DNA sequence: ATCAATATCCACCTGCAGATTCTACCAAAAGTGTATTTGGAAACTGCTCCATCAAAAGGCATGTTCAGCGGAATTCCGCTGAACATGCCTTTTGATGGAGCAGTTTCCAAATACACTTTTGGTAGAATCTGCAGGTGGATATTGAT
DNA sequence: ATCAATATCCACCTGCAGATTCTACCAAAAGTGTATTTGGAAACTGCTCCATCAAAAGGCATGTTCAGCGGAATTCCGCTGAACATGCCTTTTGATGGAGCAGTTTCCAAATACACTTTTGGTAGAATCTGCAGGTGGATATTGAT
């Protein structure tokens, strides 16, 4: 019993040119990637919602967060494909 | 409250405003010392060979019962090289004779062994003194005291007086069950108290015996002076 | 008419001496 | 038991040797110049030559232990 | 119309200086370049005066990092006379990118 | 206890009991040898010795030899019989060390003194052989046959300088016994100041394990001892106080004989097994 | 149809909610913001994937090897901001001769 | 509006002799000011979003304060 | 001395209750110890302890009994226990400490 | 008007060293500032620690490790003492 | 329990400085890397082992040496 | 016998272990070496070889950003060796603590 | 080397904030007794992995050789800088008008907990695939001495 | 400007070493409906804490003007880099001995959630001594001209 998201990044692979392969530590290491960059957004999240002083775990503030912390330009049309995203979630109605 | 750390600082001045005299007939002699210092790599049991030295009592039925008239040679300094020889001559190869009392193995069966037997190389010199004809007179060693010169040997007196000897072994060495008159230690228990050979080492064994040789000619150097002595 | 061993050893310490410490 | 054992003591025991070696050939090789100008009255043909002899018998108690297993390994 | 030996008072300046403690810069230039420098974020910024002074001695630990930092690179390089790329490679080599 | 000491010039009794008497509690006199010190207990059994004698001192071969003493390390995995002579000699003052082993492998710091008809000993100090601790000195005796002047003293002026070519790291062992803190602690106290009347800049007291070859919060206790630690003014400071003024030079004008580093020929040992 | 599959996304949205379920402090949670929060991480990793095929077209190496991983990871110049914490198991350094 | 030099030559030099450099280059300035525009804008982004979250359109000091507190120069005393 | 405890039995310097919803306003998980995350007070008691006495050292160093933040720096930047467990923790104002390097002076 | 204060227990701890130290309220706010952050980040690395433990009830055993972790060991051994001195009383369950 | 200084390896800076991009290298940097290297790891290891004695482990995993790296500094990638 | 320049089969090998991913230490030294570290302070603890490698790569990669930084540090201290003041720079610059 | 010249160290008056020090109200608890999941030490319990040991080349390593520009530096020439000096910008400490946040009220997506029903991703099994990493043969860079 | 032995690029050829890629399985967190709540949205409003300007003093710009220090050229010389002989220790690749694991059941103080309760810390603030920063004075630490 483990977790990762083997097949989602080969997903991501296919969804550009799929036809290579990866190297299987790489693997683990893509796994470290996506370990430390969701830790890092968790613990960031936890501390914003912390001292924004409140306590419903919320949006806009892991918006910000999530900008604060990453290089400008992927940031922003990143969290703008990302409203798109979960303006298409929702806007199933 | 803190035990400190290195690397600090210092400042000099300011303001936080029955005398013994019997080495005369025991001890003798005078040593030298030079900037050579004075080497060793032996033991002391070479050094004094007889591990045994002894009484009045043993030789109150030697000395001043008889020794006015021996018939033959029978002086101190004599009776302790002879009895040191037997004991350890039924030792490397008879351990048993200690610790049952009825049975101490006797000369009786010693005669044809120990005429020719060996206290551990004993005459040693004669592998060495068969060439370096030194037999003009006696060999001596510097671990030989001069208490010798004027003494005799051993394996001719077994044909004078050698059975008289180990005859004063026997009657005290038992009741304390097999010890020596200066019996040994603590020496029985840690209690208390009370595919090398195929290229190197073929060369172990040479390396000793050429330098065996030639330290007797720069020894003969002197052995050849001795008629330059005369 | 006392040299007879004193006549010839005394070159031949420096032939050992090229013999085993001189590698 | 092994000839490396019966090597390194008698490199061991040889931990003064060399050293004696180095040492041995110079407190006499030093004074054989006294006898060109001898040219005292009881000794030095008898003490001096002494330590000679135990030149000779250093070496020598080195012998009665090893040089028998010289045979008994190559067995 | 007397002089010592010319530089010497820089140690005195040393003395008086790091003894001390205080804060150095004229508090509204620092103000009016922050409102300008806040124009291009968000329009109608306003600030705490408190925050202004720990801005103030935030950027003050950063140069006198950077100013030891130089000094012994430069003296390191058996000179003392600092310049641009000694405090490029000491920003390269304390990270800031 | 058994049979008061006799030897030398002084008289002596025996201060733990019988190791030795293991078989003679039944005679009256002990009576000592002193070269290779194998004694004899009933009489006769002893004299014997000087028409014996050639060795003339403890068979050391030396990197020392002052005007006035001397000096020896004895390999005592060499030595058999007198490697335990000299614990049985002690023992019967010296009960404090470790006998669960009887020691064969442990090593022997040994001294001796130059005089024409024999070299009358003093005691020693001893090593036990293994190196974990960092070992500067296991096993002080000296007898009291030989005591009063600096000579007692000289053990400790000797260890520390073994590793000035072994230059590795020396400690004290748990059985801290008294007597020789008098010299202990005192010489090693100052020893700060042979080295603070040099290096005016600043001390790093890592350092003295390579200087002192000593270890720095053990030699902080003896100057802290000393009190010489002071702080917090902005620094440490070790502060020369002026109560010093005299004491360095009490040992700036009142100094006694030395050795000289220069004279030793001995590489630092390491053995074999494990 | 799914919690995926109304959002669209291929991570499943329940394991980045428990994801975030597990690691927080708060109880109570905008559920849908984990829509966006699964792609929190998301265009970021498909960011980096892709712009790892530089040589890729010039190679014909079907397989990612970690130097190679690493050779156009440093070429993430703006992420090596992120990536300031980094050591890359064999990656490797970009020879910088001075 | 540009005033980026009032930080200025006898005001870098006394906050140099608070580091103590003395053999000064007066070339320094323009790169000194520049290090001084890259160190504060550094900053004052991440105070800009840690006051915009907070729906807020002064600064106090504790939005600030944790916003040097996440980067790695964090600061006392003002909360 | 009375039956009636304020948790009165630690040496204690501290309110317990305080600081149990300190650790109860970090609140991750969902089980934590309760007497024995009382130890924050022996935390928290040793380093203000390791501190205001050093903080007294440097009182009558300057003969000044009020006590001041850039002399709390001046000795904690120089406190080696204590300037490297909070390096990154900078202080309001205190400035550096003074310190010449010896290569700079050639006596000139 | 509502703030979570520490002041008259440092001042308190302060006083019971010596009667006569005086302080600032900067200084306050400094110690303030310093007390808290560091009880916030022993608390989030203890937290973190007690976290992938894989374990549940956190612990005296998890921040005792970690405060031999994140203090240095003289102090922290000195904090690690004097806790076992307060265990000890914590430890009669009595009432004295 | 055979411990002695086999710390003194090798100049496999004559490596790492190729790996390194910098010019010439000229030795005697050995003992100090040595102890630049035996201060980095005694750092590492008196977090890895307080770490596995608490959690009672007397192996070390590679979470533990990668949340120790993580705590001084760097972070290992990869290895859990 | 044939022999290069020296310095440009340095560059060679540069360009070789720049090119290079390799592993670096060798295993049995290293890994001896982290038993005797072990041993001391506590009980005989345990490893597991991954993270062997794990320290293999945290020592390396701990020098590589050392020798970087000590690359620049020499080649603009206008030598270009190595040597024990830069290290002792590098390490203040780098921030020890 | 001997006074002028600063410019520092120490110490005695002086007007504050002003810490601080105690009082004071009361809010909000800490600390309390007790019911309860519940997380937890641990005993069992097989085992992976951690070690000792075999054993023999192989790739490195540690030799000594020796020849060499890299560095350490000092030189005579050169200079942007630092140090007492004259005129000036503004900043500083004096002075007044608004929003906004901080709080206080209410209204509902929305979440937890439960209680259900699935897919699908975990292990893992191994057939087939092929990638690629490694080895081998012609054409092409690459430098030291002449 | 040129010879010419070393080293690498590029196409061709292969062992095998996992990879992937499903088929199975399985078992299990996940999606979703329903109830309670509840925390945030957010709208109103009060008077802090921002906003802005007028007089001196003081940094400061700007000198002027020589200099300790930079500073490349040139110098010696060194400890190392290339290279080559030879010990010689890792690194296997098995072979094996044994244990401190990582579980899964395991019963059990005890944290932890409920609400009384009596101090008592937070703020709120006033008394008022006094600590002390700084003005003033005395005496002198450090250092120039000739």
């Amino acid at each position: 019993r483990k977790e990762t998201y083997s097949s989602y990044i080969y997903k991501v692979l296919k969804q550009t040119h799929p036809d290579t392969g990866i190297s299987q530590k790489s693997m683990s290491i893509l796994n470290s990637f996506v370990n430390d960059i969701f830790e890092r957004i968790a613990t960031e999240a936890s501390k914003l919602a912390a001292y924004n002083k409140k306590s419903t775990i919320s949006a806009r503030e892991i918006q910000t967060a999530v900008r604060l912390i990453l290089p400008g330009e992927l940031a922003k049309h990143a969290v703008s494909e990302g409203t798109r995203a979960v303006t298409k979630y929702s806007s199933s109605t | 409250r803190k035990i400190s750390v290195k690397q600090h600082l210092k400042i000099y001045l300011p303001n936080d405003l029955m005398t013994w005299n019997e080495y005369d007939k025991f001890y003798t002699g005078s040593f030298q010392e030079t900037t050579s210092y004075i080497k060793f790599s032996a033991t002391v049991e070479d050094c004094c060979g007889t591990n045994y030295n002894m009484d009045e009592r043993d030789e109150t039925f030697l000395n001043e019962q008889v020794n006015k008239g021996s018939s033959d040679i029978l002086t101190e300094d004599e009776f302790e090289i002879l009895c040191s020889s037997f004991e350890h001559a039924i030792h490397e190869r008879q351990p048993f004779l200690s610790m049952d009392p009825e049975s101490i193995l006797s000369f009786e069966e010693l005669k044809p062994t120990l005429i020719k037997s060996d206290m551990a190389d004993f005459n040693l010199r004669n592998q060495l003194n068969h060439e370096i004809n030194s037999h003009k007179t006696h060999f001596i060693t510097q671990f030989d005291p001069v208490s010798q010169m004027n003494t005799r040997p051993l394996i001719q007196l077994i044909e004078k007086f050698g059975s008289k000897i180990y005859d004063y072994w026997r009657e005290r060495k038992i009741e304390v069950n097999g010890y020596e008159i200066f019996p040994q230690l603590k020496f029985e228990r840690p209690g208390e108290k009370e595919i090398l050979n195929s290229q190197r080492l073929r060369a172990l064994h040479q390396e000793l015996k050429n330098a065996k040789d030639l330290a007797l000619l720069v020894a003969k150097r002197e052995n050849v002076s001795l008629n330059w002595i005369n | 008419e006392q040299e007879d061993t004193f006549d010839n050893l005394q070159q031949e310490i420096y032939d050992k001496e090229t013999e085993y410490f001189s590698h | 038991m092994d000839p490396s054992l019966v090597l390194e003591q008698t490199i061991q025991d040889v931990s003064n040797l060399p050293s004696e070696f180095r040492y041995l050939l110079e407190e006499i090789g030093s004074n054989d110049l006294k006898l060109i100008e001898e040219k005292k009255c009881q000794s030095l043909q008898r003490e001096k030559c002494v330590l000679a002899n135990t030149a000779l018998f250093l070496i020598a108690r080195h012998l009665n232990k090893l040089e028998k297993n010289i045979a008994l390994l190559e067995e | 119309p007397h002089r010592y030996k010319p530089g010497t008072v820089a140690l005195r300046e040393i003395r008086r200086f790091q003894k001390s403690t205080e804060l150095l810069i004229r508090k509204l230039p620092f103000q009016r370049l922050v409102r300008e420098i806040a124009q291009d974020f968000k329009t109608d910024l306003r600030f705490q005066s408190s925050a202004i002074g720990a801005l103030q001695e935030s950027v003050e630990a950063y140069l006198v990092s950077l100013f030891e930092d130089t000094n012994l690179a430069a003296i390191h390089a058996k000179r003392v006379t600092i310049q641009k790329k000694d405090i490029k490679l000491a920003r390269r080599l304390r990270g800031e990118r | 206890n058994l049979n008061r000491i006799i030897m030398g010039k002084y008289e002596i009794e025996p201060w733990y009991f019988s190791p030795y008497p293991i078989e003679l509690t039944d005679e009256d006199f002990i009576y000592i040898d002193d070269f290779t010190l194998q004694y004899f207990g009933s009489k006769k059994q002893y004299e014997r010795y000087r028409k014996k004698c050639t060795l003339r001192h403890p068979p050391g071969n030396e990197i020392y030899r002052d005007d006035y003493v001397s000096f020896f390390e004895i390999d005592g995995r060499k030595q058999r019989t007198w490697c335990r002579n000299l614990c049985l000699l002690s023992k019967l003052f010296l009960d404090h060390k470790t006998l669960y082993y009887d020691v064969d492998p442990f090593l022997f710091y040994c001294m001796t003194r130059r005089d024409e008809l024999g070299h009358h000993l003093v005691g020693y100090f001893s090593k036990e052989k293994e190196s974990a601790d960092g070992y500067n000195v296991a096993c002080i005796l000296t007898l009291p046959q030989y005591q009063r002047m600096g000579y007692g003293k000289l053990l400790i002026e000797f260890s520390y300088e073994l590793s000035k070519k072994e230059n590795k790291v020396g400690s004290p062992e748990k059985p801290l016994s008294d007597l020789g803190l008098l010299s202990y602690r005192a010489y090693w106290s100052d020893t700060l100041i042979t080295l603070l009347v040099e290096h005016q800049k600043e001390i790093t007291i890592d350092e003295i394990s390579s200087m002192t070859s000593m270890t720095t919060t053990d030699i902080l206790h003896t100057a802290k001892t000393l009190n010489i630690l002071r702080y917090y003014k902005g620094q440490h400071i070790i502060f020369l106080n002026e109560d010093i003024l005299d004491r360095y030079n009490r040992l700036k004008a009142k100094k006694r004989r030395t050795i000289d580093p220069n004279r030793l020929i001995w590489k630092p040992p390491v053995f074999t097994a494990s | 149809q799914s919690s995926s599959a109304r959002a669209g996304l291929q991570f499943p949205v329940g394991r980045i909610k428990r994801y975030l379920k597990r690691h927080a402090t708060g109880r109570t949670r905008v559920g849908s913001k984990a829509a966006i929060y699964l792609t929190a991480v998301l265009e970021y990793l498909t960011a980096e994937v892709l712009e790892l095929a530089g040589n890729a077209a010039k190679d014909l190496k079907v397989k990612r090897i970690t130097p190679r991983h690493l050779q156009l990871a440093i070429r993430g110049d703006d992420e090596l901001d992120s990536l300031i914490r980094a050591t890359i198991a064999s990656g490797g350094v970009l020879p910088h001769i001075n | 509006r540009d005033n980026i030099q009032g930080i200025t030559k006898p005001a870098i030099r006394r906050l140099a002799r608070r580091g103590g450099v003395k053999r000064i280059s007066g070339l320094i300035y323009e790169e000194v000011r520049a290090v001084l525009k890259s160190f504060l804008e550094s900053v004052i982004r991440d105070s800009v979003t840690y006051t915009e979250h907070a729906k807020r359109k002064t600064v106090t000091s504790l939005d600030v304060v944790y916003a040097l507190k996440r980067q790695g120069r964090t600061l006392y005393g003002f909360g």
